[PDB]
RNA sequence: AGCUAAAUAUUGGCGAGAGACCGAUAGCGAACAAGUAGAGUGAUCGAAAGAUGAAAAGAACUUUGAAAAGAGAGUUAAAUAGUACGUGAAAUUGCUGAAAGGGAAGCAUUGGAAAUCAGUCUUACCUGGGUGAGAUCAGUAGUCUCUCGAGACUAUGCA
RNA sequence: UUUCAAUGGCCCGUCUUGAAACACGGACCAAGGAGUCUAGCAUCUAUGCGAGUGUUUGGGUGAUGAAAACCCAUCCGCGAA
RNA sequence: AGAGCAUAGCUGUUGGGACCCGAAAGAUGGUGAACCAUCUAGUAGCUGGUUC
RNA sequence: UUGAGAAGCUCAGACGAGUAGGCAGGCGUGGAGGUUUGUGACGAAGCCUUGGGCGUGAGCCUGGGUCGAACAGCCUCUAGUGCAGAUCUUGGUGGAAGUAGCUAGAUCUAGCGAAACCACAGCCUGGGGAACGGGCCAGGC
RNA sequence: AAAACUUUCAGCAACGGAUCUCUUGGCUCUCGCAUCGAUGAAGAACGCAGCGAAAUGCGAUACGUAAUGUGAAUUG
């Protein structure tokens, strides 16, 4: 249960939250899991997604597909991964959207940023 | 699905609609008028540009027969359950048609339609507690060699299980499209002659075990006199079994110039493959040959049959 | 799609539909009645004729405010008109029909209308009548001896 | 304590009841008769005997009025034997001096829960159909694609494409019995 | 002649949290281009309009046509989801089939005919005998939970 | 269910009128569409307490929603007189 | 040798828009005798309707 | 003898039109508390049906088809809770009608095309008292 | 008397958008707060978006510049 009354339970304005919220926000609301390796030796559960992240599919009918993110889509709230497309009727290949929790990262496109951002949430390198 | 507004977005997929066809017929008027004067361009987008369709663009499987002839293949149908119908032997089929507990007039009218397309086979109602491998023991002893077992509940009848005698494999179909002479479009009354079988796409091994299965139940000299077909087709893993009345005559669109004029005879229905088992029919303790499963059918492109 | 009628499978059926036509449905709906079920040659005939008023097409249901004709006779009755604006829509649906038949590899001597229907499209004081008119195209069905 | 919990749960709310057209009836897995009544209730009966089947094995259950208070030790339990004769005894001997409806009820509970008991190993025995579902997706699914299977079969231009097939090869005698004479000099020019 | 916080008020303004409220003819006029389109010289007046699918994968390609479109195909779990897009009632219309039909239909009551359904069955009881089987049976041994004996098991024997 | 046969069967609502006659309303279908909320008074019933009775103007309090529940200082109303 | 008080429900009744739809308005303030906005849900003994 | 939902069970006799009005018990709808250790992608709700059943009835249960994500029984609470009418409101749609007619060609043909109105109907003869003829009764058609 | 025509029933196709389900909307109640303008407000007009259906944003520095923060997007 929630206690706080600076937090709203209402449906309404959870969804309007969601569905309205800026690109600042979604990149924090586009988070993945890490692997257990990943998870026991940067002391971190999850990590918003980025671009040249390697991660694997664990849900959806791509169950058990890995490969890079080629970019993030905001807007729709999709990942596009290398090499996950899908055929189209003039055979183009047409990538197909992944919500970012149904992947985990298995390798981290480490930069500095991101390692000042292991050891501020209690991590290490 | 940018536009929240209905009526905008329906004026605004119209005009975009309006603009394709547009563009696309330009580019189609410049084609035809550019091919036309060259008909190499023509001869080469035709032959390029076949249409796709599911059976080109099947699935791949290694399990499919070739053209070649293979001895590996032909050494193991020489001593195989149904070997003694395409030996020089040439027993005959005796066919045992039976239904299932306490059925209604309705299985009745399929079985003796049924019973048509099958000369030499002979129909016994269900009586009692008497079980399919009982029955298959007891046919075995009394010279049949195939025994046909339709299922049927509410009315209606929805499955078909065939076992070959003694021992051999217990095929298990589910009928569907039920379709007696008397509801046929210009139908025609069967006659006691010997009907021919055709048997068409079984590509992959799997296909030659039903084909052959279901070729067994035919007496091996058709009576060419009553010119009557019996035929198998299996499409996208749906066999399809009719029975027409065919006469030669002329028609103009085979380069030879002769078409036959098909008239139905029924019964027609369609089976579905779901379970192949090794031995006789026993569905909780058989050894499972084959057992469909719904989930990877869902792939239109996949077949097994 | 799907059509009014049971036929239209692959067998020997050729389709021909026209959604949204701009003609009068009253006036569609007896072309309809005349040419449904008879050969597919002598239909576009037929419907030259009606182009040149040689051959009237006789309106049984809405024959309302129809003048007495000498072409009638053919179909036992004397209200007849000329239609062209909705004998053009055939026409064309016709011969939609006919190629569809070529394409498939049908027998072309045997073609006969074997299903024509005119279907009230929305309406768009002048709302007019749209039409839906869609035609089924089928050799005429034929039988074999039996055994003698 | 009985008639106050009897009009508490009996006419204003109890969890356990099922309000038939006909008849009310009781959920209560410790009901000998599974009726809503005042004298088969057991929350409302102090004193209350019933049968019930565990595994195979009728047992009877009894409560008192001593032990109400005491939920985890409210029900006594003993085997009634396979033996009915003997079954019945026991009954008789457990429930001694007990009202004669209460062990009328649980004898003929015994009675219905033995017949099921031997009904249970007669259909073991038998061979019976398993029922098997009928899944509303997979049906429309393969009544979909069976259409477009019959269509993309063009059955009567393969099976008529087969018979003149055979019939060049001469699968027949000399000459076939299907075919007319004019026919079959047709079919000799054209395949020679 | 003058000043003065607090307790009080608050359909506006900046935010916030809620509800036994309404659920697209409702609820604000406005869930969407809404004080918009539109109307009127002007003051003013003022709407209708939500939903393809998980994903556009929004139907390549061949073919008919002046075109729109159509037909072969194709995608999808589903096209009985094709942007005229969830479900798709009634009024109404077309086709097909069956039946009826001397200036109404018309409903009720009782049957016939035709069509079509529920709608069911012997399968069990009693009495054996034989064979082995095992516990709630042992001229039997242990453990556990309750309270001697009551349940649960274990080993052995099946007299 | 359809249909046939025998027998019977005046169009519904409103108003009028002994009654009808009437005059009205009704092309068809869908959705919406009319004794509600509140203050006072009186009867009756139920419930609590009873020569008493009524906590909620307010104060105290309430950590798990705290607009609830729980508690009652001084009055006051109506009864007893 | 006091029977009241409080709450709830039922019913009746009187006020409020007061079961719903119904009768020319009038007044205030505006726009170019007219038009527009509000008071207004104005006034009804009467009309039509008022749902298992 | 088990027949104590004592709000149950049971025995007997009489009785049965009904406007205004009085009284009692039930059916259904939206939401709320409790409950069914409730139903549901192996298909909720809705809709369709000459499938079957229950109730005197309001209504309820169910098969088949369609469908695609929620929903119900029981006790209690609550209310914007039940329609055939209001020359009702909004929407859709008919007959009138391819008519009245208004754009071409040669009154005819082509093309474009309404609205009023609409309980349903449509032979007379008499009698039918209240009009009764258009429905009713006996006769012709 | 069969056809046509009419009527009834059913099947299929149209027509229509009811019902059901939901919903970034409304409505109601409560709570916190005090902040327009001659230093040019509210409003109106005209411009700038590479295209944007509008709508939004912005003001010739025109769907913004500086600074800070997050740290790799934007997207039809």
């Amino acid at each position: 249960m929630k206690f706080s009354r600076d937090v709203t339970s209402s449906r309404r304005k959870q969804r309007k939250a969601h569905f309205g919220a800026p690109s600042s926000v979604r990149r924090v609301l586009m988070s993945a899991p890490l692997s257990k390796e990943l998870r026991e030796q940067y002391k971190i559960r999850s990590l918003p997604v980025r671009r040249d992240d390697q991660i694997t599919v664990i849900r959806g009918s791509n169950k058990g597909r890995e490969g890079k993110i080629t970019s993030v889509y905001r807007k729709k709230f999709l990942l596009l991964i290398e090499r996950v497309t899908r055929e189209k009727a003039n055979g183009a290949s047409a990538p197909v959207g992944i919500d970012a929790s149904k992947v985990v990262i298995t390798k981290l496109h480490l930069d500095k940023d991101r390692k000042d951002l292991i050891v501020r949430k209690g991590g290490k390198v | 699905g940018k536009i929240k507004n209905k009526i905008v977005r329906q004026q605004q997929y119209m005009k975009a609609l309006h603009q394709k066809n547009k563009d696309k017929l330009e580019r189609r008027k410049e084609r035809a008028k550019e091919e036309e004067k060259d008909p190499e361009k023509k001869r080469l987008r035709l032959s390029e540009n076949i249409p796709a369709t599911i059976e080109s663009k099947r699935v791949y499987d290694e399990t499919i027969i070739e053209d070649k002839p293979d001895e590996e293949l032909q050494a193991e149908l020489k001593d195989d359950e149904f070997s003694a119908y395409f030996s020089e032997e040439r027993k005959v089929p005796k066919l045992l048609v039976t239904t299932s507990k306490r059925a209604s007039r309705k299985c009745y009218d399929f079985a003796s339609e049924l019973l048509d397309c099958f000369p030499n086979a002979e129909f016994r109602k269900r009586t009692g507690d008497i079980e399919v491998h009982e029955i298959a023991e007891a046919a075995a002893k009394r010279g049949y060699t195939d025994l046909l077992v339709l299922n049927e509940d509410r009315k209606k009848t929805n499955a078909l299980t065939l076992v070959h005698l003694p021992n051999g494999p217990s095929f298990y179909f589910t009928l569907s499209n039920l379709q007696t002479a008397k509801e046929i479009s210009n139908h025609g009354r069967s006659t006691g002659h010997i009907p021919e079988l055709i048997i068409n796409n079984f590509s992959t091994r799997l296909g030659m075990t039903v084909a052959r299965a279901f070729q067994s139940l035919f007496i091996q000299t058709p009576q060419i006199q009553g010119r009557q077909v019996v035929t198998i087709h299996c499409q996208r893993d749906f066999l399809f079994f009719r029975r027409h009345r065919y006469a030669f005559r002329e028609k103009s669109n085979m380069p030879d110039g002769i078409g036959t004029g098909l008239q139905e005879l029924g019964p027609r229905f369609t089976m579905r493959l779901r379970m192949v088992q090794k031995g006789v029919w026993d569905r909780k303790e058989g050894e499972v040959f084959f057992e469909s499963n719904a989930g990877e059918e869902s792939d239109r492109r996949k077949f097994w049959l | 799609v799907r059509y009014s009628a049971s036929p239209a499978l692959e067998t020997k059926c050729a389709k021909a539909r026209g959604a949204y036509l701009r003609t009068h449905f009253k006036n569609s709906r007896e072309v309809a009645f005349t040419i449904n079920g008879m050969s597919l040659k002598k239909a576009f005939i037929f419907l030259d004729n009606v182009k040149e008023h040689k051959q009237a097409v006789p309106f049984r249901r809405f024959n309302g405010g129809v003048g007495r004709t000498a072409q009638g006779k053919e179909f036992g009755v004397t209200q007849a008109r000329w239609p062209v604006k909705s004998v053009k829509f055939f026409y064309d649906l016709l011969k939609n029909a006919e190629a569809n038949a070529e394409a498939k590899g049908l027998d072309m001597d045997k073609l006969i209308i074997k299903h024509v229907q005119v279907n009230a499209a929305p309406k768009q004081a002048y709302l007019s009548s749209p039409s839906h008119i869609e035609i089924i195209v089928a050799e005429e069905e034929e039988a074999v001896p039996k055994a003698n | 304590q009985d008639e106050v919990i009897w009009q508490v749960v009996g006419h204003e709310f109890c969890s356990y009841r099922i309000k038939g057209e006909a008849q009310n009836f009781c959920r209560n897995e410790y009901n000998v008769t599974g009726l809503c009544n005042r004298q088969s209730c057991p929350l409302a009966n102090s004193r209350y005997a019933t049968v019930r089947e565990d595994n195979g094995k009728l047992y009877l259950y009894m409560k008192t009025i001593e032990r109400a208070h005491f939920p985890s030790k409210l029900w006594q339990r003993i085997k009634l034997s396979k033996n009915y004769a003997k079954a019945l005894e026991q009954i008789d001997q457990q429930l001694l001096y007990w009202p004669g409806r209460q062990i009328h009820r649980c004898k003929q509970r015994l009675t219905r829960l033995t017949q099921y008991l031997l009904k249970a190993r007669r259909l073991a025995l038998k061979h019976q159909p398993a029922l098997i579902p009928i899944k509303p997706k997979q049906a429309h699914r393969e009544a979909s694609r069976e259409r477009k299977a019959l269509i993309a079969a063009k059955l009567e231009k393969n099976i008529e494409k087969e018979l003149v097939k055979r019939l060049k090869s001469g699968v027949y005698g000399d000459q076939p019995l299907n075919v007319n004479e004019e026919i079959w000099n047709k079919v000799l020019a054209a395949r020679e």
